[PDB]
């Protein structure tokens, strides 16, 4: 026996926590990542990259605790702990927002890791690795997100911060710079997401109250056993109410699944495709005949230019906050308001 | 359908389990303690104190604004 | 005239409604 | 707009049902997503690899037509082997639940902030 | 050289329901892109 | 106690439960003195 | 010779020394010790 | 029967539960702060 | 409304050579 | 002052009643 | 199976299919260049990044 | 049968119908190219290359030619901004016309495959059906790609034998295509830096010959053999679009951030560019040297190039345009004119007024004057009743230097705030929007939509990586998994997961 | 040239149409 059938042998092993060739990437990774968002969080700050607070220790609680993304004087700068900018200075190196880059790239090796996990578990016990194929949406969604955006823009202090209201921040920033909710894109990302929703909520309903009488409890789930070899609710039954009640029905279960697996799956790949428009400027943010005809009819009014004049009222007064760095002063003339507010 | 590990339920239900974790677990819990209330946690990280947010010669925000020198930068934002 | 196809494309969707209900394949236990 | 406005006056991102309905939706499509991929990754063998593996299942058939045994013991390996489901019944009322309780409680956000109880 | 028939040949097939499916992905998403394309 | 040489689950389950409401009271207080309480 | 050329070969260093070979050898040595009896 | 006492999953829950009681700990310290 | 003059062509050809496409494959089906 | 500590003793000794109930029950054999 | 001439010129490049070397055969070698080539892109990725910065040059337009 | 989306897996065990569709994609990628360039040369405006190069008229295809040397038409143009030039065949015209007829016999040559698709070079002669030795074409071809690259590299580029490749100053002023020696040192990794690209070819063709070499002749260990699959093709797919989405994640980053590829004569400038004012820093050093020999304003700022004044100009950031605003940036602000020189803004009390200016976020951007020392001392005020720095009241004046305003001066407050719009944007200029019917909205460059359509294709690559590594893997139970699969995957009946000899 | 502003439209259906309709037939022929 060589050693690394010996070592491949040990790594796969049953036990309560299954490691793997894939856990030498995953674990490690996976807990650098987490502790260094509970570190970040608990005691470290955003004062020299934000001028905010952003930890327990400062006061902040859960809701607006963030592991902060770093200043935008450093660019794409990975910010290395031994890096140019923090030089082997870990005090340093958390005050410029060193944590920021540890834990997206330590969580990106970790998203990996898990994937590959649920490769190697999958072919381990013998089952098609359909898992994996459905996580590679969340994977689509943390690297457009948190790579390729902040990539595109001038540097990863644009990213989104990792904590609550770091996260409500991106958000809100996104909508009024880039007009994101006009992104056909992502609305296909909310349909596969409402969807995927919906499809979990009718698809245990349904299952849940077409069941066979396979019991005499009135708890009905221990009517139930993992080896039993027919089907535990009536698809016949489901079919013909969906069929009555909705016009249309599933009769294959088969398809059933898929569907399930592949309406969240594309609601996330379309919504990463619109964010690395994103990441360009490349926004869906005017219907430029609207433009042309408000600008030309004082009339002309509609929901879209409605939200137009909301995302410029957010833009003013969110930016000299939000970008510190650019030292915007707008005073309070320049500041687009309707009357009276 | 263990995979070998003794089951939970039955070490936290012993006596030896208790004797060790009634004195490791609030050890732990003091020592996190006595790291925030010694002021450790403040010079480890690099937070602020409440009254070191703004000094007596900087009113603003310390944004930090230079590429590499950012140690010096720091020490002048005291 | 815009308008012509915005109506063209909603109506093409619901008679696929209409015939995906009405004219469905048969659901049959075999 | 709605939106929009409704996030200006209320907070609604800051708003603990929302965030629960957040989590309802988000919650729903990741077990969505899981459960029809364990169930299509546990598929019995019943056709060749041409056809699609969907005609393996015929309507009104008997028989479970994957293996939630397999399921189980991929997904209890994949995290831990007691926060897995082995009881298909008790899975399905979980896919039920938690997106159908995330949308009540998101509802009871925006019907409370009627009443101008907003975020935090 | 000799023109043989190739083996590897086989039907393709979309069922009535593909269809349904097919058409009503293909007019939802002109209905989410027409706008944009007319800007 | 019922048992003698083991503690019954319960009694431990009522015991951290109660340590842990204790702890997040302790937060919910936190938010309305000292740091962060808007005084 | 740079600083960060220094740093960065120290990074390669230090990421061998720390990581990569301590954790090879711990698990070259238990996956000798606990070794499945077939 | 007899079990081993230190396992990966002792090590999983250590690795997890000992920074988690620590933090914890910290954290209600901070709970004491004044401005 | 001055709109892209484009728009009309792509957005019928955008509809219009996917349905041909599953109406060829569906025709054809059984055969 | 003196507050906190009287309210958490009351309400240390409240949390602790029926706990206590349901141990004494539990301990002495009666019906649970 | 029809033979042609371009078709016997080529035959002998395959001809060899499925013959492997048994064991793990030049594999340590090629995990080596394998690390070697991971450096070498950390190190071109750093120079890009201006994380690694070396004597005589700047990462600028200018140069 | 098959399902619409499993159609071309056909020609999985069919070599001879493989190679047929290989050749009719090669076909259609090579007539893409022809085409693209004839309609593009079929509406390139050459007459003016400083206001309105190729990268404002939504040139796709172009640039990459002239990065390579092809940089003259048969209409005698050319696109460094000379006439006259004489290309020989190899204009842009002679190699649309090589792409179109590479196209025609590529089809013809596919058509031959599919028709004649059993050819006994395909068929394992050891037992008889269609084999392919994939570790061995991997030699081949592996070989193959080092001869070419080494030849690229060392005489194209190098002009032993080729023409170079485009060379600019670092402002953009002065592209050309020159031969390029290598660069050895460290500098050779500068992006920056041609020589880079030069030896990169070189050192990588050869690598890559010395490699080819090796995997002619040195088989796979079994070990590899089977846990790659190195009998499934589905392997190679799977790997090679693993390859294929890192390059294209690489192109798309070298072609956002700048580099020596992307010359912005050929792309236009980088966003970041406009976030740093490369440009504008260089314009103000230009003119400060002007200054200190003794030239007054309006000579020093004279003597700037309107390339460099249209180089430093937010319209031509590839970071304004929108996803649907399509087709040319000459289609959005109109096309370039004349630059109107550098405006000068003196409030009333003599303070010199600095227009802050729009950054690429800002879809609109409030308009601000600040003096020497970062005060604000007029703007444009939305609400004016409470009014204090507006123009009006602040007596802001401007007066230009260069440019088509050379040495006028505007007090009126309506051509003030018109002209610190104007700032806002950077340098002034003045547009065609009739030949266009341009809309008022910026679009973006060929920059942006490289590396936009790049960095999706990339994302969407990696599924298919995923995809296709998966199937390799899991070809087996592809169909569905076993009907028994009963114990193998219960828990803690065997000591090694999976393995049945374990417990 | 100010041509017809419908003549690409009306062109292009004229052609793709019919091309369409022979498509459907002789693919789904044999059925
Ligand atoms: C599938 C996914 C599977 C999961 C994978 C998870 C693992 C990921 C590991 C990869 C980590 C990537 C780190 C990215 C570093 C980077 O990019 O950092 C950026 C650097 C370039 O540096 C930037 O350069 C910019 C332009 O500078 C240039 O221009 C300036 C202005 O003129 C100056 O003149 C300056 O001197 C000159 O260099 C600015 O200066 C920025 O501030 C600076 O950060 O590129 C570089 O290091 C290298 C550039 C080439 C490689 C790029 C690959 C990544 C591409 C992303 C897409 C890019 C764009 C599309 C967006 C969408
Ligand atoms: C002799 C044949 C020939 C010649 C001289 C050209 C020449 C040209 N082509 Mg063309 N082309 C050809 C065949 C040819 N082509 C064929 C057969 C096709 C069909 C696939 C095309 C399709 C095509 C398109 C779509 C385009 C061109 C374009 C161009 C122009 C710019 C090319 C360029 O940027 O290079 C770019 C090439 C690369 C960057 C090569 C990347 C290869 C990667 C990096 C290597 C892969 C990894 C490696 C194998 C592994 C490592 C090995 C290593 C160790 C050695 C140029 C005039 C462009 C143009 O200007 O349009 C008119 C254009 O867009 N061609
Ligand atoms: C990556 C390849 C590439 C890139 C970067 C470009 C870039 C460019 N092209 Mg071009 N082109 C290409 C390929 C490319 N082209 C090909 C393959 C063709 C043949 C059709 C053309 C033919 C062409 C013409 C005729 C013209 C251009 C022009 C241009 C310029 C204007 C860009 C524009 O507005 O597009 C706009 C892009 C969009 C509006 C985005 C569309 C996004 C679609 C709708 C996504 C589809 C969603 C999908 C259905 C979702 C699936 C659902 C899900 C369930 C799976 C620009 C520099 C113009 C120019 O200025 O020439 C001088 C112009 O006249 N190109
Ligand atoms: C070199 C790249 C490459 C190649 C050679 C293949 C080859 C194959 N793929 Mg694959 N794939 C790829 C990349 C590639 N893929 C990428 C990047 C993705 C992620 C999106 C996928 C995701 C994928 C899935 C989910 C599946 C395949 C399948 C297959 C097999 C059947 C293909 C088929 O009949 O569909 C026929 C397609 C049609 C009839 C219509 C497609 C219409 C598309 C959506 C629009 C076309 C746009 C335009 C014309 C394409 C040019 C864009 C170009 C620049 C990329 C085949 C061997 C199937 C398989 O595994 O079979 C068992 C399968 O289920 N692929
Ligand atoms: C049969 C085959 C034909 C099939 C057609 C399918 C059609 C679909 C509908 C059209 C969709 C595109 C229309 C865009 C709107 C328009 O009118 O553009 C019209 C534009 C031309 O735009 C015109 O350009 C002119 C100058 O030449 C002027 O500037 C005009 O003002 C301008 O309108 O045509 C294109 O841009 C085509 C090229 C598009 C490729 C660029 C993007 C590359 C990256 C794409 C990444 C996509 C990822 C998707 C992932 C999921
Ligand atoms: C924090 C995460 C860290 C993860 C750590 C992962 C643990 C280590 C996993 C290593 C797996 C990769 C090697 C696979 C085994 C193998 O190839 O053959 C095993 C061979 C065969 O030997 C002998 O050979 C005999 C004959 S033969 O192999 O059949 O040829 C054979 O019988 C016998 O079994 C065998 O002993 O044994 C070896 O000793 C060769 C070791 C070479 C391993 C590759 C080295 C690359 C890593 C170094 C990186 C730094 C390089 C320098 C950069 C500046
Ligand atoms: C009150 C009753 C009256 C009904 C009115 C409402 C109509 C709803 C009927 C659904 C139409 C079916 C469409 C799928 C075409 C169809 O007939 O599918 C039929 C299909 C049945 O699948 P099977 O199980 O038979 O599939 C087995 C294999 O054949 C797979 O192909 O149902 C589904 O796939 C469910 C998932 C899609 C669910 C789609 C619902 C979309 C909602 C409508 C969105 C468009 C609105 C646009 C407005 C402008
Ligand atoms: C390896 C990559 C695969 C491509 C093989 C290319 C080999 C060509 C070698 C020519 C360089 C040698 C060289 O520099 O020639 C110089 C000569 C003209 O060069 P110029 O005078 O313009 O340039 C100055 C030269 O005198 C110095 O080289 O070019 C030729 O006549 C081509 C010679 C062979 C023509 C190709 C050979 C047959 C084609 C195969
Ligand atoms: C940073 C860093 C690092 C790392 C570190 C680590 C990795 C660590 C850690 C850590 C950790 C890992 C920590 C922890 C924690 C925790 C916490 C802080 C907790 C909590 C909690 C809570 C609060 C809960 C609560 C609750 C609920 C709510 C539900 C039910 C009940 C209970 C009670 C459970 C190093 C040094 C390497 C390097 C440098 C950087
Ligand atoms: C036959 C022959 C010939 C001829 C040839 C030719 C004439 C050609 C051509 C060709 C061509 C002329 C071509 C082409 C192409 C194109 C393509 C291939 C394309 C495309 C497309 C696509 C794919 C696109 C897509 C899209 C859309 C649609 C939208 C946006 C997005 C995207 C881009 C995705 C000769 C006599 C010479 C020789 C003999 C043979
Ligand atoms: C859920 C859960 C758990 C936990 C639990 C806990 C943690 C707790 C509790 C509880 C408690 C801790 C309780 C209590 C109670 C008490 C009571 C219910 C009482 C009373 C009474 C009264 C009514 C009072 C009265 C009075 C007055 C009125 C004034 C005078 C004096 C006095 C104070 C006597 C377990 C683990 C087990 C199981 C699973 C889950
Ligand atoms: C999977 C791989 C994971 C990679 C990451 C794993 C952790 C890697 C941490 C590497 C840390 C590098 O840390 C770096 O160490 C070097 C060497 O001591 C220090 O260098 C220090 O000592 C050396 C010599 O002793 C002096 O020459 C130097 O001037 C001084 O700074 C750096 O100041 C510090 O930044
Ligand atoms: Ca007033
Ligand atoms: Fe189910």
């Amino acid at each position: 026996r060589g050693w690394f059938d010996v070592l491949d042998d040990w790594l796969k092993r049953d036990r309560f926590v299954f490691i793997g060739w894939s856990g030498l990437l995953l674990f490690p990774c996976a807990f650098m990542a987490l502790g260094g968002w509970l570190t970040g969080t608990t005691f470290v700050t955003s004062w020299y990259t934000h001028g905010l607070a952003s930890s327990y220790l400062e006061g902040a609680n859960f809701l607006t605790v963030a592991v902060s993304s770093p200043a935008d004087a450093f660019g794409h700068s990975l910010l290395f702990l031994w890096g140019p900018e923090a030089q082997g200075n870990l005090t340093r190196w958390f005050q410029i927002g060193g944590l920021w880059p540890f834990v997206a790239l330590h969580g990106a090796f970790g998203l990996i890791g898990f994937m590959l996990r649920q490769f190697e578990i999958s072919r381990l016990v013998g089952i098609r690795p359909y898992n994996a194929i459905a996580f590679s949406g969340p994977i689509a969604v943390f690297v457009s997100v948190f790579l390729m955006y902040p990539l595109g823009q001038s540097s990863w202090f644009f990213a989104p911060s990792f904590g609550v209201a770091g996260i409500f921040r991106f958000i809100l920033f996104l909508q009024g710079f880039h007009n994101w909710t006009l992104n056909p894109f992502h609305m296909m990302g909310v349909a596969g997401i409402l969807g995927g929703a919906l499809l979990c909520a009718i698809h245990g309903a349904t299952v849940e109250n077409t069941l066979f009488e396979d019991g005499e409890d009135s708890n009905t789930f221990r009517a139930f056993e993992p080896t039993q070899a027919e089907e535990t609710y009536s698809m016949v039954t489901a079919n013909r109410f969906w069929s009555q009640i909705f016009g249309i029905a599933f009769s294959n279960k088969r398809w059933l699944h898929f569907f399930m697996l592949f309406v969240p799956v594309t609601g996330l790949w379309m919504s990463s495709v619109g964010i690395v428009g994103l990441a360009l400027n490349l926004r869906a943010y005017d219907f430029v005949s609207q433009e042309l005809r408000a600008a030309e009819d004082p009339e002309f009014e509609t929901f879209y230019t409605k939200n137009i004049l909301l995302n410029e009222g957010m833009r003013a007064w969110m930016a000299p906050q939000d970008q510190p760095h650019e030292n915007f002063i707008f005073p309070e003339e320049v500041l687009p308001r309707g009357n009276a507010l | 359908g263990t995979t070998g590990e003794r089951p939970f339920s039955d070490i936290v239900t012993s006596i030896r389990y208790w004797v060790i974790h009634s004195i490791t677990i609030p050890m732990l819990f003091i020592a996190g303690w006595l790291f925030v209330s010694t002021g450790l946690a403040y010079d480890a990280f690099g937070t602020p104190r409440p009254d070191e947010y703004f000094t007596q010669t900087r009113q603003e925000l310390p944004i930090l604004q230079e590429r590499y020198d950012i140690n010096q930068e720091i020490q002048e934002f005291n | 005239m815009e308008s012509v196809a915005y109506i063209l494309v909603l109506t093409m969707a619901l008679a696929v409604l209409f015939f995906a209900i009405a004219f469905r394949e048969p659901p049959r236990i075999e | 707009n709605f939106m929009i406005v409704f996030q200006a006056e209320h907070n609604i991102l800051m708003h603990p049902f929302h965030m629960l309905g957040v989590a309802g939706v988000f919650g729903g499509s990741l077990f969505s997503a899981m459960h029809g991929s364990l169930v299509t990754s546990s598929l019995v063998r019943e056709t060749t690899e041409v056809e699609s593996q969907n005609y393996g299942y015929k309507f009104g058939q008997e028989e479970e037509t994957y293996n939630i045994v397999a399921a189980h013991g991929y997904f209890g390996r994949l995290i831990f082997q007691y926060a897995s489901f082995n009881n298909s019944r008790s899975l399905h009322f979980f896919l039920g639940a938690w997106p159908v309780i995330g949308i009540w409680f998101t509802a009871m956000g925006v019907s409370t902030m009627a009443f101008n109880l907003n975020g935090f | 050289m000799d023109r043989n028939s190739n083996p590897n040949r086989q039907p393709v097939e979309l069922n009535r329901t593909s269809l349904y499916l097919g058409l009503l992905l293909v007019a939802v998403l002109g209905i989410l892109f027409s706008s944009y394309f007319f800007n | 106690m019922f048992a003698e040489g083991r503690i019954p689950l319960w009694v431990v389950g009522v015991v951290a439960g109660i340590g842990a409401i204790g702890v997040l009271g302790l937060f919910f207080y936190g938010a309305y003195a000292g740091l962060g309480s808007s005084m | 010779m740079t600083p960060s050329l220094a740093n960065f070969l120290w990074s390669l260093v230090l990421g061998a020394a720390i990581v990569l070979i301590p954790a090879t050898v711990g698990l070259i040595f238990i996956s000798q010790k606990d070794k499945i009896t077939r | 029967v007899t079990y081993p006492i230190f396992t990966v999953r002792w090590l999983a829950v250590h690795t997890l539960a000992v920074p988690s009681v620590f933090f914890v700990g910290a954290i209600a310290a901070m709970q004491f702060i004044q401005r | 409304m001055q709109v892209n003059n484009l728009g009309f062509i792509a957005s019928i050809l955008f509809v219009l050579v996917p349905t041909v496409f599953l109406l060829i494959l569906f025709i054809q089906t059984g055969k | 002052n003196l507050e906190p500590i009287f309210q958490l003793t009351f309400l240390g000794l409240i949390v602790l009643a029926g706990p206590a109930v349901v141990f004494v029950l539990a301990f002495r054999g009666g019906d649970l | 199976a029809q033979r042609t001439r371009l078709g016997d010129i080529l035959r002998p490049l395959n001809s060899e299919y499925g013959k492997v070397v048994p064991g793990w055969g030049t594999t340590p070698v090629m995990g080596v260049f394998m690390a070697l080539f991971l450096v070498f892109l950390l190190i071109i990725l750093q120079i890009y990044n201006s994380s690694l910065i070396l004597e005589g040059f700047s990462v600028d337009w200018a140069g | 049968g098959l399902p619409w989306y499993r159609v071309h897996t056909v020609v999985l065990n069919d070599p001879g119908r493989l190679i047929s569709v290989h050749l009719m994609h090669t076909a259609l990628v090579a007539g893409w190219a022809g085409s693209m360039a004839l309609y593009e040369l079929a509406i390139f405006d050459s007459s003016d290359a400083v206001l309105n190069p190729m990268w404002r008229q939504g040139m796709f295809v172009l640039p990459f030619m002239a990065r390579l040397g092809v940089t003259s038409s048969w209409n005698g143009w050319s696109v460094t901004g000379e006439t006259g030039l004489d290309p020989g065949f190899w204009s842009f015209e002679g190699v649309a016309a090589a792409h179109i007829v590479l196209s025609g016999l590529l089809f013809l040559a596919a058509v031959w495959h599919w028709v004649f698709w059993d050819l006994e070079l395909f068929v394992d002669p050891r037992t008889g059906e269609s084999a392919l030795d994939l570790p061995k074409m991997f030699g081949i071809h592996l070989f193959l790609s080092g001869l070419l690259c080494f030849g690229f590299g060392a005489f194209h580029l190098t002009g032993v034998w080729g023409p170079g490749m485009w060379v600019s100053d670092p402002y953009g002023l002065t592209g050309h295509v020159q031969p390029v020696a290598p660069e050895w040192g460290p500098a050779g990794f500068n992006p920056f830096n041609p020589g880079g690209v030069v030896a990169h070819h070189i050192a990588a063709g050869i690598v890559g010959i010395i490699a080819g070499l090796f995997h002619l002749t040195v088989r796979p260990p079994e070990r590899l053999y089977k846990a790659l699959r190195m009998g499934n093709i589905e392997t190679v797919l799977s790997s090679s679009i693993a390859a294929v989405f890192f390059a294209a994640f690489v192109v798309a980053g070298t072609m956002w951030y700048g580099n020596a590829t992307t010359p912005i004569e050929l792309f236009g400038p980088t966003r970041y560019q406009w976030d740093k004012g490369y440009f504008q820093e260089e314009i103000q050093r230009r003119v400060d040297s002007q200054l200190a020999e003794g030239a007054s304003l309006s000579e020093a700022w004279s003597t700037i190039p309107e390339k460099l004044a249209f180089y430093d100009y937010v319209g031509n950031s590839p970071a304004k345009g929108g996803l649907f605003r399509t087709g040319a940036m000459n289609s959005g602000d109109g096309i370039a004119q004349e630059w109107i020189g550098h405006p000068i803004f003196k409030d009333k009390e003599g303070r010199e007024l600095e227009v802050r200016r729009m950054p690429n976020f800002f879809e609109t951007f409030p308009v601000i004057m600040t003096d020497a020392d970062g005060v604000v001392r007029a703007d444009i005020p939305f609400r004016r009743s409470e009014s204090k720095f507006s123009v009006e009241q602040t007596g802001v004046t401007v007066s230009f230097y260069g440019g088509a305003l050379d040495g006028q001066t505007f007090s009126n407050p309506s051509d003030v705030k018109k002209f610190a719009r104007k700032a806002q944007l950077g340098e002034g200029f003045d547009f065609d929007t009739e030949t266009f019917n341009s809309d008022g909205v910026f679009r973006t460059s060929p920059r942006g939509w490289f590396t936009f359509g790049h960095a999706v294709f990339a994302l969407l690559f990696f599924f298919g990586h995923i995809w296709h590594g998966s199937r390799t893997l899991f070809r087996d139970v592809f169909a569905g998994v076993d009907p028994g699969l009963e114990e193998q995957v219960e828990f803690g009946v065997f000591a090694k997961v999976g393995d049945l000899s374990t417990r």
